[PDB]
């Protein structure tokens, strides 16, 4: 029988993965500090990677990639894109961004002034403020490291409603660093006419819970724009996912390591009116849509867990 | 050269001790006359631990035989290996102890105890570096229980920095000689708590149940019980008698098995145990599963009712050391609930190439489990059932003991039980 | 020429020291009877191998070594071994009863009674040195003698040889071959007491040597003999610069200068390649680039950890065999573009390279195949603090319940030394973290 | 990348590649050892006192 431990009680995704493992009759849950485990569903912060893979006779697997935080923190994602030659500062699918400490404060002003002299609305985050001139953006940050990012002034607006939205894609990377894209995404749509923030925390007018799934969104792109979700958007999404994950692969891969890692990521995209996809952020501990919990969590057990610990049509797109 | 001095006291102690020396004399190639006739140098490499080498390349057990009546020791001297013991090491009286702890500890035993210490001193003075003592005795009688614990207290006084180890047979109403056995065992257990470093708890109830239910012996005798013990005593001392890395001496064993000084009472186990099929070859997974089964352990305690503080497992014979590690880590990872999480890697494994005389493979289990409190609970319950009515006390007050000494022995064992319950919840 | 004295403490230190001096003799052409037909200066000389070997008038080359153990069975095998004629009895010190895997017993009880004898025998070797430069100390972390007596000897050596350098080769405890449950206690106790007395310590995790023997040598259950012949190869790679002509790491002080900028963080990570089974008839001989690339694989390190998530303070490459500097630079350039190699901001991002043309020597009948080129990388990376973190966690688990503490207090030690030693380790983990470190969404 | 400190001999050579620039005294030990010895003698005396009772 296989053994596992739970170190993050607040994870709705792995609270469902744990009860799926406890439903196969071949997985037993141990106390959270028992070191004789096969699988660790670890804590979000300060996961003790240094104590993994030192139990004789145990293949140990953990649900987080050590070092993947460079991709999932806003300040370090900007630094990773501008300093990695695989991505370049000439990267076309990531909005112009600058890391400033309350430093790229002077480089931000040179780019800001050069286009105000010639629309330049920016956004601050790390607590969100969207201003039109640079003097107001810098005063709010001195009230932790922030990033100033070019705000997409021309987004793709759904009709009827004239409303903003964003796309969430779930990506699973297994221990062999295979990149699996869940075939089901969600559009966290705004219910107000363009309303600038589309986070589900911020109702129910055009779709239940401000969530439009891929089937309805693809049907809309065919009727309104005479294109498909695969062609207009999903090719760019698959390209961005591959670019980000292949860039950090030599840094985080566990191929020749004494323990193995997998991880589920949440990619947030935005689409402009020219059907160009932009990367907003990458989430290292993401939640799921209520309908897609059962299918995705079962896919996590099949692809990431049972591949290492075998029991007695794929929902993912392999990139 | 790290010599051990062996002492066997009373009827049970001498009959079990005799079988022990017969068994390990065969393993080391020593005939009943003391002559070596083996075919492997591994038999002689650490033979000085239990044997002295006399004139003519003869090996004499470093054993001292003690009793308050001559009966049992006469039968030992007339036994199969009776001539191998040094005749001077027979120390006995004539009055007997009447299954009375007070007689063994305070009156009859006190008159003989100095003669035993003279022999102990003589064997110790011929030790290049004595490491400690091992005592074989029962707790239910008078000599092994009362005088045996008197011997331990006086040995500790004269050798305070040496290890004291005992094989202690615990009484049970199912295999009982007299009704005062709970009195004698309660008085002795407190002595062992204070004055031993390692005590192998051998329950006569468990020995009987193993002979009856497992070995399919309808009417077990004391000889049948002692057969199991000698095979277990051979297993638990394999690390002391043959070259090895783990628990190679008494003090290193104590450092690995005893996290708290008073909790030093071990559950022993042996595998295989089969009825008479007996020619069937045993595999490593079968040895491991039986070795950890409650039906193979000899303290009559369910380890699933407690948790293991430390575990020692010794495999004897030619087998795959890789396969030994796999099954050991298998039962350890599949049942991690019964091992304490605050002592990492508390299960140590050893392998000896030389198997017992009749087996190709065998395994011996040594567990320091908090479930051993069930044994002390049983004895406490039986003690209280009689003491609340002061039943049979006159046998003891007639020897000068007071009721207060019984009250203190009752409290000391209840404290011992509570100390185990403290760490079973931890 | 400046002499080096080797000290071997406890079973692990003695058995490893035995494997090294056997390998040293094969590398220098010294026969088991001490004779060395290539040493044309009979009875004396100041050659590079004389840093480890004295000479008698009869031409015997005698190791500058002391063996000390608290029980005699392990050192008795040195007295009757193949190289028995190499040593004289004064170099072999034995007691009658060991420290029983108890630091306090090795440090206080038994150590106080034998320390003066050990220092007397060490003084006899020191008096035979024209310019002694320091000591190499081999011991385990988990044994009672290797941990307890070593930390006492290291204290007295700092008193009697205050100007001399001290390097350690320490065996980190691994449960797969461990003989005691209290080894985390002894490890923390001896690291605390020795930290200010050791200038550079090379830790070797038995778990790593065990897995290298299983994967690369195809040994299903490696023994101490298997582990020690692999350890003696890494040790030989590290001490070769003191025993042969060269310019890199030519004295003990250069080890500290090149590998240890901060005195407390003196635990370089060692990585060795290639380790190749001798049972196969033909092996594809790896190139300079391939063996240099292998130095950044965690599976070849002496301590399993991830240098990608730490920072480098120094990095030495010690090659042996058919290696020219042109190929090393081409390998470093290729590796630097494809590997996560980040240095601290106050240290140069570079490599100190040493090449010795003589290929690594293998013991006849051993498990290691003769290779045409090999390399040992000594890097000071903060990732090695993972090994302290594992150790301090096992310490914390047992010490919270005071398990086994009575064994140490019973030998004269106080409970406060436990927490004092633990707080020093907490500070040590903090020093590594300062140097090397930058829900429902 | 640059190669500095190139030293060559008959048995090998060495060089450096740069890719980017930026105790207790004897008496104190004797006291500790004797202090632990005193604590051992005190515990043994208590034991013998306990056994005399
Ligand atoms: C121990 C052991 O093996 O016990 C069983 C029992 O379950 C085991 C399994 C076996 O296969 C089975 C069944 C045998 O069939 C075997 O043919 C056989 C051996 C190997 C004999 O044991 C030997 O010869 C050994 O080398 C031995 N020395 C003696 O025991 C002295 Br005679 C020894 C053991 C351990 C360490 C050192 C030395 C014993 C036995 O009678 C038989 O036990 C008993 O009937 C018995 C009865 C009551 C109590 C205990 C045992 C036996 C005989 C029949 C002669
Ligand atoms: N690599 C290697 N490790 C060893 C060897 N011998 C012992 N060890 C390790 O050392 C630790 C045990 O310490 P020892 O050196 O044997 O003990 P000691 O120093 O003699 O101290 P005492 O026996 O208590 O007096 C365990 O972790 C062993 O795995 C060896 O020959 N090679
Ligand atoms: N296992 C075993 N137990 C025995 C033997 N003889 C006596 N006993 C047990 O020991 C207790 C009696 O103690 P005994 O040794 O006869 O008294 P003593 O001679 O005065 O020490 C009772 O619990 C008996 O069941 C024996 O040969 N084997
Ligand atoms: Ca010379
Ligand atoms: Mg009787
Ligand atoms: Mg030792
Ligand atoms: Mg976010």
């Amino acid at each position: 029988m296989y053994t596992f431990v739970v170190r993050d009680e607040n994870s709705s995704v792995y609270a469902e993965v744990s009860r799926l493992l406890l439903a196969t009759g071949q997985w037993k849950r141990l106390r959270k500090d028992n070191p004789r485990f096969n699988l660790m569903l670890g804590e979000r912060n300060r996961l003790p990677f240094g104590r993994l893979g030192h139990e004789p006779g145990l293949v140990q697997l953990v649900n987080y990639y050590r070092g993947a935080d460079k991709l999932c923190r806003k300040a370090s994602l900007v630094k990773l894109i501008k300093t990695s030659p695989e991505l370049s500062e000439s990267c076309t699918w990531f909005p112009e961004s600058y890391v400033i400490y309350p430093d790229e404060r002077e480089v931000f002003l040179a780019a800001y002034n050069r286009r105000r002299e010639g629309g330049n609305v920016w956004i601050a985050k790390s607590g969100i403020l969207i201003s039109s001139e640079a003097s107001e953006l810098l005063d709010f940050i001195d009230e932790q490291v922030h990033v100033i990012q070019k705000y997409l002034e021309k987004p793709l607006l759904l009709e009827p409603g004239h409303r903003k939205f964003d796309i969430r894609s779930w990506v699973l990377v297994d221990h062999l660093y295979n990149i699996y894209l869940y075939r089901e995404g969600v559009l966290r749509t705004s219910s107000e006419p363009y309303c600038h923030l589309t986070n589900h925390c911020i109702y129910g007018r055009y779709e239940e819970g401000n969530e439009m799934f891929f089937e309805e969104f693809n049907q809309y792109l065919m009727d309104a724009l005479n294109t498909t979700l695969e062609n207009s958007i999903l090719l760019q999404i698959k390209h961005i996912i591959r670019s980000c994950l292949m860039c950090i692969e030599p840094a985080i891969s566990t191929k020749h390591l004494h323990y193995q890692s997998f991880q589920l990521f949440g990619f947030d995209f935005m689409v402009d009116e020219e059907l160009k996809v932009w990367l907003i952020e990458v989430n290292g501990a993401p939640a799921c849509a209520q309908k897609l919990y059962a299918e995705l969590c079962q896919g996590i057990v099949d692809v990431a867990i049972s591949s290492v610990f075998p029991l007695a049509t794929s929902i993912f797109i392999k990139l | 050269m790290r010599e051990i001095v062996h002492i066997q006291a009373g009827q049970c102690g001498n009959q079990i001790g005799a079988k022990f020396w017969e068994v390990i004399s065969d393993e080391h190639g020593i005939d009943p006359t003391g002559s070596y006739h083996g075919d492997s140098d591994l038999q002689l490499e650490r033979i000085n631990v239990y044997y002295n080498e006399a004139t003519g390349n003869k090996y004499v057990p470093r054993a001292i035989l003690v009793d308050l009546e001559p009966g049992t020791m006469d039968s030992v001297r007339s036994g199969p290996f009776g001539q191998i013991f040094r005749p001077d090491n027979f120390v006995f009286g004539q009055s007997g102890a009447g299954n009375n702890w007070a007689k063994g500890h305070y009156t009859e035993g006190a008159e003989l105890v100095d003669s035993v210490l003279d022999v102990v001193r003589k064997e110790s003075e011929s030790c290049d570096c004595l490491q400690g003592f091992q005592l074989t005795h029962s707790l239910g009688g008078g000599t092994g229980s009362g005088m045996g614990t008197l011997l331990i207290s006086k040995i500790r006084e004269e050798y305070p920095d040496r290890i004291m180890n005992t094989f202690s047979v615990m009484p049970s109403p199912k295999v009982s000689d007299t009704v005062v056995e709970p009195y004698n065992a309660t008085l002795s257990v407190h002595q062992l708590v204070e004055n031993t470093d390692e005590t192998y708890c051998i329950d006569n109830e468990a020995l009987y149940d193993i002979c009856f239910r497992t070995l399919k012996l309808t009417t077990p005798t004391y000889g049948d019980l002692n057969h199991l013990v000698s095979a277990t005593m051979s297993g638990v001392t394999t690390c002391l008698r043959f070259p090895g890395q783990l628990n190679a001496d008494l003090r290193k064993l104590a450092v690995n098995m005893v996290p708290f000084p008073r909790l030093h009472f071990f559950m022993p186990g042996f595998a295989p145990l089969t009825s008479r099929q007996q020619y069937r070859a045993l595999t490593v997974p079968e040895l491991t599963q039986q070795m950890f089964d409650s039906k193979n352990m000899m303290a009559a305690c369910d380890p699933r009712h407690g948790r293991y503080l430390t575990v020692a497992a010794i495999f004897r014979g030619r087998m795959s050391m890789k396969e030994v590690d796999e099954q050991m880590l298998n039962v350890q990872n599949k049942n991690s609930s019964y091992f304490v999480e605050w002592i990492p890697n508390n299960v140590k494994t050893a392998v000896c190439d030389i198997p017992p005389r009749g087996l190709k493979m065998s395994a011996t289990f040594i567990g320091n489990s908090t479930a051993i409190q069930e044994l002390f609970k049983r004895i406490s319950e039986q003690f209280t059932a009689m003491f609340r009515r002061k039943a049979f006390l006159h046998w003891y007050t007639g020897e000068g003991m007071d009721e207060m000494e019984f009250t203190e022995a009752e409290s000391n064992m209840n404290d011992l039980v509570s100390e185990y319950q403290q760490y079973q919840d931890a | 020429m400046r002499e080096c004295i080797s000290i071997h403490v406890g079973q692990a230190g003695v058995q490893i020291g035995n494997a090294c001096w056997e390998l040293y003799c094969l590398e220098h052409g010294i026969q088991p009877d001490g004779q060395m037909p290539s040493d044309k200066t009979i009875g004396g000389g100041d050659d590079s191998f004389n840093t480890f070997f004295s000479e008698t008038g009869a031409g015997k080359h005698v190791p500058r070594a002391v063996f000390v153990d608290l029980e005699p069975t392990v050192i008795d095998e040195v007295r009757t071994g193949t190289y028995r004629q190499l040593f004289h009895p004064e170099q072999l010190i034995t007691g009658k009863e060991d420290a029983a895997n108890n630091y306090a017993r090795g440090h206080y009880t038994i150590g106080k009674e034998i320390i003066d004898l050990v220092l007397d025998r060490i003084r006899k070797l020191a008096d035979q040195c024209t310019g002694l430069q320091g000591f190499l100390v081999f011991h385990s972390f988990g044994g009672g003698t290797g941990s307890g007596f070593t930390s006492l000897l290291m204290e007295r050596l700092s008193v009697d040889y205050g100007k001399k350098s001290k390097l350690e080769f320490s065996i980190y405890p691994a449960p797969q071959v461990s003989t005691a449950v209290v080894e985390p206690y002894n490890s923390i106790l001896t690291t605390h007491t020795t930290l200010e007395h050791s200038d550079c310590a090379f830790m070797v995790d038995n778990e790593a040597i065990y897995d290298i023997c299983r994967r690369n040598l195809d040994i299903e259950r490696p023994t101490y003999t298997n582990l020690n012949r692999l350890i003696s190869q890494i040790v030989s790679s590290i001490t070769a610069s003191l025993r042969f002509d060269g310019a890199l790491n030519v004295d003990l002080t250069e080890f500290q200068t090149n590998l240890v900028p901060y005195p407390r963080i003196h635990f370089p990570l060692a990585t060795y390649a290639p380790v190749i089974s001798a049972e196969k008839a033909y092996h594809e001989q790896l190139s300079v680039a391939e063996i240099t690339n292998a130095c950044f694989e965690p599976a070849n390190q002496m301590v399993k950890c991830d240098p990608r998530h730490g920072k480098y303070m120094a990095c030495c490459l010690l090659y042996r065999g058919d290696v020219v500097p042109k190929d090393v630079n081409a390998a470093i350039a290729t590796i630097k573009t494809k590997r996560s190699i980040q240095f601290v901001d106050w240290c140069p991002t570079g490599f100190k390279v040493g090449i010795n043309y003589q290929p690594p020597t293998v013991v006849p009948g051993g498990d290691l195949a003769k290779v045409q080129r090999a390399v040992c990388m000594l890097s000071n990376t903060t990732a090695i603090a993972e090994a302290w973190a594992r150790l301090d966690h096992k310490f914390d688990l047992m010490y919270a319940k005071r398990a086994f503490v009575h064994w140490y207090v019973g030998e004269g030690m106080e409970e406060g030394e436990f927490s004092e030693a633990r707080e020093d380790m907490a500070a040590l983990e903090k020093d590594y973290e300062e140097v090397g470190v930058d829900g429902e969404e | 990348m640059e190669v500095i400190e190139l030293n060559k001999c008959t048995s090998g050579q060495s060089f450096e590649v740069i890719l980017k620039p930026p105790d207790p005294s004897l008496e104190e030990i004797q006291k500790k050892l004797e202090a632990a010895e005193e604590r051992r003698k005190y515990q043994e005396a208590e034991l013998l006192k306990h056994l005399a009772e």
